[PDB]
C-alpha cells in the first residue's frame, strides 16, 4: 500500500462532500456510476471476532460478554495478549514480564477457563436504582398516554443515598514518603479499568481482549452493499467486491523530471477491465471542478487510445505509434507524456486534469457501454 | 427495544458505553489521529468553523461506533450527556453529525448535573463538576436545575496543567544523561500535555487545610521565618527514557493550591459552592447544603474532598457567609460510580428507561422536519 | 507512483533456474534445507538460518538487505525442538528486519527496522509499520496495521491489498534488473 | 521440492 505512494495520485469523488482520496481507498458502486468514497459510504457491523484467537463470535454473545473474548487477556502494563504458562497456571506477558503473581491472583488448575473478572461492588444498588426508575418511568408513561387520550377525546421504594458527614482524609503516609512510580499506575492503564480505577499497580487486574469487527459497506444513495466480508475472519476472499481499482483505470506517475520551470512527465494509464477506451482530453476547462490545489498546467494532448487486459498487431499497436504522445505500451499499460509548468507557486508542484473512459454497467447493454465517465485526478510531483 | 448507547464528550476524556450498565465500556482521550501530524487534534473544540468541527466529530464518533462500541449506529438510540450552558454551535453540530450522517433514531441531550443526581437516588443536591476546562456548580431541586443560581470558575484541569508546566519550567532540574548528569534546567522548551497530565495524576496531591493555608501564607513570606510546612520528598519522573526530571517536593503540594487560593477576589473552588448556595431560594438552601455531589476528574485527586469540605466549613465562618450560611451542616455524597463517570452512570440509568426515552428524545423525523434542536434559550 | 529503478551489479548475485536472485553476500546457512519457490530476491547481508529447521519461502517475495530470517524456538511439553518457518507468496520484507515468526501469510509487508517475536503468526494481507517490535505469541489478523513498541492494532489496510501488493512485488522483481556492464 | 542448495549447485554448473 505505502510502497507505492498512493497519496501522490488523488481522485476526486462527487457527492454532497467533495473529497480527494487515493484510488485504492475509493469504492465504485456499479448501480450508481459515480464512484463513492469511504466517508460517503455507510458502515455496518457484519461480525465480531477476537484478534488473538481468530474465533468468530455471534452478536448476541458479543453483547452478553461485553465485546470481550472469553479466553484471551490483555496485559495491563502494555496492551499485549497475556500468555498462559505452567509451573498450576498463570498469566505472563511477553514484552514486559508482568505476571499474574504480581497483582496476586491465585494459580488456576484449569488452563483457560479458570480466570474471571471481579464483580462490580455497586451492581446491586445499580439494579435497585434502575428498577425504581423503571417503575417511575412506567407511571410517567401511563400518565402521558392518559393525557394523550384525554386530548384526543404495590410499589418499589429506594432508600436515598446517605451523605457522609466526614469524608476520609488524605493519609499522613503521603507526606514524607518517596513515590515509587512502579507502584502507581499511569492514567492510560488506570482508565483501562474504569469500574474500579486502582491507584496501586498491585490492584490493577487484567481484562479480557477487546473484540474487533468486520465492516460491510453500503452505498447511501442506493442501499446496495459495496463490500461484504466473509464469515471466517482468517479468510481473504470477499463475498462482494466493488473496489474502485477493479473498474476505474488506475493512473500512476513513472518519470519525475526536475521542476525548474520546465519538465515533461510520463504517467501510465493502466486498464483493469478486459477492454476499454481512454481519452484524457479535458484539462479542467476554466474554473471547472474548482482546482484549488492546482499549481501548474499540463497540455495533455490526448488522442483516444484503446486498452485491454488479460490474466497472463499493427492496427491495434503499430499504426497508432504515437511517438510524441505514447511513450511505452505494455500489457494493460500505456504511458503518456504531459508537459508540466512547474514552479508556478512557491513549490509542491501539483497538477489537476480530467481522465475520461468508458464503463460497462451491464444494467440489462450497448447504451451502458456508450456512457462515458470522467474523473478529476490530482497528481503531486515531488518538487 | 435495543439498548440505547450513552456518550459523554469532554475535552480531556470521552466516556462511551451502553445503557443499564454498571460502568462505561470505553473511556478514551477525546482526540483523533489524522495522518501526517504527530500530536493528535482535540475533537471537542469551541469557536472554530463548523466544517472542521463537523469532520472532527464525524471521525471521532465513527471511531466510537466501530472500534469501542461494536454495533451499528442506526439501530440504537443515543443519550448524549452535555454540560449545561454548553456552547450552542457545538451542540447543533454534534446533533447534525448524529442525525444527517449516522442516522441514529434519536439523541437525548441530557444535562450532566441532573444525570449525576440520578445515580444517588435523591432528587435535590448541589452538583459541582470539576471538569477539564472549568469547574461548574449547579443546584438541582426536585429535578429542576436552577439555572438562575449557576456558578463557574476556570479552575479545572487545564489551569492546573498550566500551573504545573509553569512551576516545572521555573524549578526545572532534568538529568539529560548525555554528559549532563548535573541539573540542566529547561532543556525542553515546553512539556507535552500527556507528560504534565501523568505527573499531575501520579505525583501531585491535595494537602490538608492547615498545611495548604500555611503554604499559601508562606508564599508571600512577609516577615516569615521558615513558616512553610516541610514538603514531601522529591520524585524523579523519567522523561523520554534517558531524561530524568527531578520534580521537586514543593511542587507536588503547591501546584494544586491555585484551586483553593482566594487572591483578593473571594473566588475559589470551595467558595464557588457557597456563592451559588447564597443565591438560591430561601427554602432550597438546607436541602441543598445537606446534599452535596462532587463529580469530575479533578475531584479524584487524592485528598481533594477532605480539603474541599474543610475549606467549605472554614469559609462559612467568614463574615460574608456567617449571617446566611453560618449554621449549616454540609455533607458530601458518595455515588456508586467513580467521579469520572458519575454523569455517565446517570445517563446510563436514564437510557434503560425505554418508555420515556422515546418521548423525551428528539426523533430524527422531527430534526429533518425542523432542523432546530431544543435548547433552554428562547425559541 | 511506480516502483523506482533499483539496479544491482550482476557479479554478486546468483540467478537460479526457478528465477530466485540471491545475493552472494547473503549468509545462507543450511542451504540444503532452505526452499525458495522462485522469483525470490535475497539481498546482501541477508542471514537466512536454514540450519535449524525448514525455512520455506514463497514466490516473488522480497527480503531486503541486512535482514535475518531465523526460525523460532518452541518449548513443547514433550521436549524441545525448532519450529519450521513458513512464508507465503508475495511478501515484502524491508531492510534491517528480524523475523522469528512461525508463519507469515501471503501479501504481507514488514516495515523497515522491525523485529518480530518468537512464534508470531502473521495472517495474509497485514502490514507492520517501521520501527515496530512484535513480542512473542502475537497474532496479526488480516487487513490490520500493527505499529508501535509493542506493536498494537492501529488501523486497517485498504480493500485492494491482495491486488496492490501483488502488483508492487511483481514490479519490484521486474525493475530489479542488473547493472549495465559498460 | 527443489532445495536452494540444488539451485546453487546448478548455477555453479552453468558458470
Ligand atoms: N483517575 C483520575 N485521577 C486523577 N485525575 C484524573 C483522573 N482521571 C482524569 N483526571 C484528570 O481530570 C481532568 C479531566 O476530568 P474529566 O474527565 O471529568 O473531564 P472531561 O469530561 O474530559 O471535561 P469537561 O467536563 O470539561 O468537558 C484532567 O485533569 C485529568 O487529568
Ligand atoms: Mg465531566
Ligand atoms: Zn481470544
Ligand atoms: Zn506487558
Ligand atoms: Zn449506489
Amino acid at each position: 500500500a505505502s510502497l507505492l505512494q498512493s497519496e501522490r495520485v488523488l481522485y476526486l469523488v462527487q457527492g454532497e462532500k467533495k473529497v480527494r482520496a487515493p484510488l485504492s481507498q475509493l469504492y465504485f458502486c456499479r448501480y450508481c456510476s459515480e464512484l463513492r468514497s469511504l466517508e460517503c459510504v455507510s458502515h455496518e457491523v457484519d461480525s465480531h471476532y477476537c484478534p488473538s484467537c481468530l474465533e468468530n463470535m455471534p452478536s448476541a454473545e458479543a453483547k452478553l460478554k461485553k465485546n470481550r473474548c472469553a479466553n484471551c487477556f490483555d496485559c495491563p502494563g502494555c496492551m499485549h495478549t497475556l500468555s498462559t504458562r505452567a509451573t498450576a497456571y498463570y498469566l505472563a506477558c511477553g514484552f514486559c514480564r508482568w505476571t499474574s503473581r504480581d497483582v496476586g491472583m491465585a494459580d488456576k488448575s484449569v488452563a483457560s477457563g479458570g480466570w474471571q473478572e471481579p464483580d462490580h461492588p455497586h451492581t446491586q444498588r445499580m439494579n435497585k436504582l434502575i428498577e425504581y426508575y423503571q417503575q417511575l418511568a412506567q407511571k410517567e408513561k401511563v400518565e402521558r398516554d392518559r393525557k394523550k387520550l384525554a386530548r384526543r377525546r404495590k410499589e418499589i421504594k429506594i432508600e436515598p443515598a446517605q451523605a457522609v458527614d466526614e469524608v476520609e482524609p488524605l493519609p499522613e503516609d503521603y507526606y514524607t514518603r518517596p513515590v515509587n512510580l512502579t507502584e502507581v499506575t499511569t492514567l492510560q492503564q488506570r482508565l483501562l479499568q474504569p469500574d474500579f480505577q486502582p491507584i496501586c499497580a498491585s490492584q490493577l487486574y487484567p481484562r479480557h481482549k477487546h473484540l474487533l469487527i468486520k465492516r460491510s459497506l453500503r452505498c447511501r444513495q442506493c442501499e446496495h452493499n459495496l463490500s461484504k466480508p466473509e464469515f471466517n475472519p482468517t479468510s481473504i476472499k470477499f463475498k462482494i467486491q466493488l473496489v474502485a481499482v477493479n473498474y476505474i483505470p488506475e493512473v500512476r506517475i513513472m518519470s519525475i523530471p526536475n521542476l525548474r520551470y520546465m519538465k515533461e512527465s510520463q504517467v501510465l494509464l493502466t486498464l483493469t477491465n478486459p477492454v476499454e477506451n481512454l481519452t484524457h482530453v479535458t484539462l479542467l476547462e476554466c474554473e471547472e471542478g474548482d482546482p484549488d490545489d492546482t499549481n501548474s498546467t499540463a497540455k495533455v494532448s490526448v488522442p483516444p487510445t484503446e486498452l485491454v487486459l488479460a490474466g497472463k498487431l499493427a492496427e491495434p499497436q503499430d499504426f497508432p505509434d504515437d511517438p510524441d504522445v505514447v511513450a511505452f505500451r505494455k500489457a494493460n499499460k500505456v504511458g503518456v507524456f504531459i508537459k508540466v509548468t512547474p514552479q508556478r507557486e512557491e513549490g509542491d508542484v501539483t497538477v489537476c486534469f480530467k481522465l475520461k473512459h468508458d464503463f460497462k454497467n451491464l444494467a440489462a447493454d450497448p447504451g451502458a457501454e456508450v456512457s462515458w465517465l470522467t474523473q478529476h485526478v490530482e497528481l503531486s510531483l515531488g518538487p | 427495544e435495543k439498548t440505547a448507547v450513552v456518550i459523554d464528550l469532554g475535552e480531556a476524556f470521552t466516556k462511551c458505553g451502553f445503557a443499564g450498565e454498571t460502568g462505561p465500556r470505553c473511556i478514551i482521550p477525546s482526540v483523533i489521529k489524522k495522518a501526517g501530524m504527530p500530536k493528535p487534534i482535540k475533537v471537542v473544540q469551541y469557536n472554530i468553523n463548523t466544517e472542521e468541527l463537523y469532520s472532527y466529530l464525524k471521525e471521532f464518533i465513527h471511531i466510537l461506533y466501530f472500534r469501542h462500541l461494536l454495533v451499528n449506529p442506526r439501530d440504537r438510540r443515543v443519550v448524549v450527556i452535555e454540560s449545561v450552558l454548553c456552547p450552542s454551535h457545538f451542540r447543533e453540530t454534534l446533533t447534525r453529525v448524529l442525525f444527517k450522517y449516522f442516522e441514529v433514531p434519536s439523541v437525548l441531550l441530557a444535562p450532566s448535573h441532573l444525570m449525576a443526581l440520578l445515580t444517588l437516588g435523591i432528587n435535590s443536591a448541589m452538583v459541582l463538576d470539576c471538569g477539564y476546562r472549568e469547574s461548574l456548580v449547579l443546584p438541582i431541586y426536585e429535578g429542576i436545575p436552577v439555572l438562575n443560581c449557576w456558578g463557574a470558575l476556570p479552575l479545572g484541569g487545564k489551569a492546573l496543567h498550566k500551573e504545573l508546566e509553569t512551576q516545572l519550567l521555573e524549578q526545572c532540574t532534568v538529568d539529560t544523561g548525555a554528559a549532563k548528569e548535573q541539573s540542566l534546567p529547561s532543556v525542553m522548551g515546553s512539556i507535552p500535555e500527556g507528560v504534565l497530565e501523568d505527573i499531575k495524576v501520579r505525583t501531585c496531591f491535595v494537602s490538608d487545610l492547615t498545611r495548604g493555608l500555611k503554604i499559601q501564607a508562606a508564599k508571600f513570606n512577609i516577615d516569615g521565618n521558615t513558616e512553610r510546612p516541610s514538603p514531601p520528598p522529591n520524585v524523579d519522573y523519567p522523561l523520554d527514557g534517558e531524561k530524568i526530571l527531578h520534580v521537586l517536593g514543593s511542587i507536588r503540594d503547591s501546584v494544586v493550591e491555585i484551586l483553593f487560593e482566594q487572591d483578593n477576589e473571594e473566588k475559589s473552588v470551595a467558595t464557588l459552592i457557597l456563592d451559588s448556595l447564597m443565591q438560591c431560594p430561601i427554602d432550597t438552601r438546607k436541602q441543598l447544603a445537606e446534599n452535596l455531589v462532587i463529580i469530575g476528574g479533578t475531584s479524584m485527586l487524592p485528598g481533594f474532598l477532605h480539603r474541599l469540605l474543610a475549606e467549605i466549613r472554614y469559609l462559612v465562618e467568614k463574615p460574608k457567609y456567617k449571617k446566611t450560611l453560618g449554621t449549616k451542616t454540609f455533607r458530601i455524597h458518595t455515588p456508586p460510580a467513580k467521579a469520572n463517570c458519575v454523569a455517565w452512570l446517570g445517563g446510563a440509568i436514564f437510557g434503560a428507561l425505554q418508555d420515556i426515552l422515546g418521548s423525551r428524545s428528539v426523533s430524527k423525523e422531527y430534526y429533518n422536519q425542523t432542523g432546530r434542536i431544543p435548547d433552554w434559550c428562547s425559541l | 507512483m511506480e516502483l523506482g529503478e533499483l539496479l544491482y551489479n550482476k557479479s554478486e548475485y546468483i540467478e537460479t533456474a526457478s528465477g530466485n536472485k540471491v545475493s552472494r553476500q547473503s549468509v545462507l546457512c543450511g542451504s540444503q534445507n532452505i526452499v525458495l519457490n522462485g522469483k525470490t530476491i535475497v539481498m546482501n547481508d541477508c542471514i537466512i538460518r536454514g540450519d535449524l529447521a525448514n525455512v520455506r519461502v514463497g514466490r516473488h517475495c522480497v527480503v531486503k538487505s541486512r535482514s535475518v530470517i531465523r526460525p523460532p524456538f518452541k518449548k513443547f511439553s514433550k521436549g524441545v525442538a525448532f519450529f519450521p518457518l513458513h512464508i507465503g507468496d508475495h511478501v515484502f520484507i524491508e531492510e534491517d528486519c528480524v523475523v522469528n515468526a512461525a508463519q507469515i501469510g501471503s501479501y504481507v509487508h514488514v516495515g523497515k527496522n522491525c523485529v518480530i517475536g518468537r512464534r508470531c503468526v502473521l495472517k495474509d494481507c497485514c502490514k507492520i509499520l517501521d520501527n515496530t517490535v512484535l513480542p512473542p505469541e502475537t497474532v496479526v489478523p488480516p487487513f490490520t496495521v500493527f505499529s508501535g513498541c509493542p506493536g498494537l492494532f492501529s488501523g486497517e489496510l485498504p480493500e485492494c491489498t491482495q491486488e496492490l501488493m501483488i502488483d508492487v512485488t511483481k514490479s519490484y522483481y521486474q525493475k530489479f534488473l542488473p547493472l549495465t556492464q559498460v | 521440492s527443489t532445495s536452494l542448495l540444488s539451485e546453487i549447485e546448478q548455477s555453479m554448473e552453468a558458470e
